[PDB]
């Protein structure tokens, strides 16, 4: 687990670590739906 | 090597320097010096672990045989004592009929491995130096250099193709299409190396057919 | 993060931990610089003297009589399979000693160990009798060809060094073994075999000399002749 705030300085870096390491992620102070988080909330998975 | 030691002492170290200074006359890159040290450490670790496993199994055998003999040396006597105041002898003798050869076979290897693993570092030096240098030279240079190194250590017996591989693997390699020469078998021993990539100079494709035969199992 | 990537041209590619790379080569030269040879360890499959001797010896045994060849094949294969099965049967001796280390006099594992050791002793005595029943039976039917194969292994290393004065004097080995086939297939010599061995070395030197002087330059045949004579009989010119 990692828990992060919305208006936080290290948001996208910790988001990258949470997508890579397989964490379970909780976000605190959301003011809506972020622009960044649209393909992750959808399914956008190109295969390698 | 003294920083690869913690991570007789000076005779090993000055032997390394003299081996390298003699091997500078064929092309001696310091990458080969470091490959030498890494494969030395790897082979010495694997052989120390396998020799400790062999002594552990032989010690367990020498414990269990002596314990069963000490148990069987008095059980029929206790039954005879109970009969005196007032059925395992056949299977015990049947077990002893195999144990007379079995314990006699499994005896000596305890002292054998005990005297062997005091002579592992120089053997690992020779086995590493052969792999990290002499897979290129013609066989006269193999013979001359192995003889000079063997006289340098002082153990003029004690070959290496039996030290590093046993008979069963040789006949299994022969069962596939490996050529049966000394050169072909020593070349197939050198591709034990996995620090670097092996490079097969091969005019007729038998050794390649053999390698892609017995690498069937993995992907 | 947890993985590793490695550069291949322009792409960025995950380096899987099960990566093992081997690569073959058909010509000892080409090609290494002195930069890509301090990381790549080089192995040269080569035909040498003692191997080529046994190769031609096996060819002569197979071309003398097929029965001795089939016998020396089947006996060696059965001896190898018996050695592997003997190691397998003696590989249960650790189990019979310390499979559990308890109630070894009680359970019938010690009873089955007696049967296994009986099988081991039977196979050991049988392999002793077999290794006695193959040694002189193969030596006297295999040693009737080696004074042919000895000088036939001399001649190839004679004609190997012909390139070092004139280029395109480079000779293969597949055609050489084709010649060694042609020595049998055209002979049809019915005599004593010990009278046949000098006949076959004699009718092989002619075919070697004619096959090489098909190729040579006209100012080189005396060179080839004298070096060939120095190669075959090194005793008739003594020392210094």
């Amino acid at each position: 687990l990692e828990v992060i705030n919305q208006q936080d300085s290290n948001f996208i870096t910790a988001l990258e670590l949470a997508v890579r390491f397989g964490k379970t992620l909780i976000i605190q102070e959301m003011d809506g739906v972020e622009p960044v988080l649209y393909p992750l909330l959808r399914r956008d998975l190109v295969a390698q | 090597p003294e920083m690869l030691f913690s991570e007789v002492d000076p005779d090993f170290l000055k032997s390394f320097l003299l081996i390298h200074e003699s091997c500078k006359a064929y092309g001696a890159t310091p990458s080969q010096y470091m490959t030498f040290l890494h494969v030395y450490s790897a082979i010495s670790s694997s052989k120390k672990k396998e020799l400790l496993k062999r002594q552990s199994h032989l010690q367990a055998g020498v414990s269990k045989l002596n314990e069963a003999k000490a148990l069987v040396d008095e059980l029929n006597r206790k039954a005879g004592e109970q009969s005196v105041l007032l059925e395992t002898i056949k299977a015990a003798e049947v077990l002893i009929n195999q144990l007379d050869r079995e314990h006699k076979r499994w005896n000596a290897q305890v002292v054998e491995i005990t005297e062997e693993l005091a002579t592992l570092p120089k053997r690992a030096q020779l086995a590493a130096a052969f792999i990290t240098y002499l897979s290129a030279a013609p066989e006269s240079l193999r013979k001359t250099c192995l003889e000079e190194w063997t006289k340098s250590a002082g153990l003029e017996k004690f070959d290496l193709r039996r030290f590093l591989c046993t008979e069963s693997e040789q006949l299994i390699w022969k069962s596939e299409g490996l050529p049966s020469d000394d050169l072909s078998i020593e070349n197939a021993l050198v591709i034990l190396q996995s620090r670097v990539c092996p490079f097969l100079i091969d005019p007729s494709s038998q050794a390649t057919e053999w390698l892609k035969t017995h690498l069937k199992d993995s992907r | 993060g947890p993985r590793y990537v490695v550069q291949i041209g322009d792409k960025i590619i995950d380096y899987n931990e099960e990566f093992r790379l081997f690569l073959s080569t058909r010509n000892p030269n080409p090609f290494i610089p002195p930069d890509a040879a301090s990381i790549v360890t080089e192995v040269n499959f080569t035909t040498t003297r003692s191997g080529l001797r046994g190769q031609l010896l096996a060819l002569t045994i197979q071309h003398e009589k097929p029965d001795l060849e089939e016998q020396k094949t089947k006996l060696l294969q059965q001896e190898e399979d018996k050695k592997i099965q003997l190691a397998k049967l003696e590989e249960s001796l650790l189990e019979t000693l310390a499979t559990s280390q308890g109630n070894i006099l009680e359970n019938k594992d010690l009873i089955e160990s007696l049967n296994q050791t009986k099988a081991s002793s039977a196979l050991i005595q049988e392999s002793l009798k077999e290794s006695y029943k193959l040694q002189i039976s193969l030596d006297q039917e295999r040693d009737a060809y080696l004074p042919l194969a000895e000088s036939a292994s001399k001649m190839y290393f004679i004609i190997s060094d012909l390139s070092k004065i004139n280029n395109m004097y480079r000779f293969s080995l597949a055609a050489f073994l084709r010649l060694f086939q042609r020595a049998l297939q055209n002979k049809q010599d019915s005599e004593n075999t010990e009278q046949r061995i000098q006949s076959l070395i004699s009718s092989l030197q002619h075919m070697v000399y004619e096959y090489i002087c098909r190729c040579l330059f006209k100012a080189d045949q005396l060179m080839f002749a004298l070096h060939f004579v120095r190669g075959m009989h090194p005793e008739l010119f003594q020392e210094n």
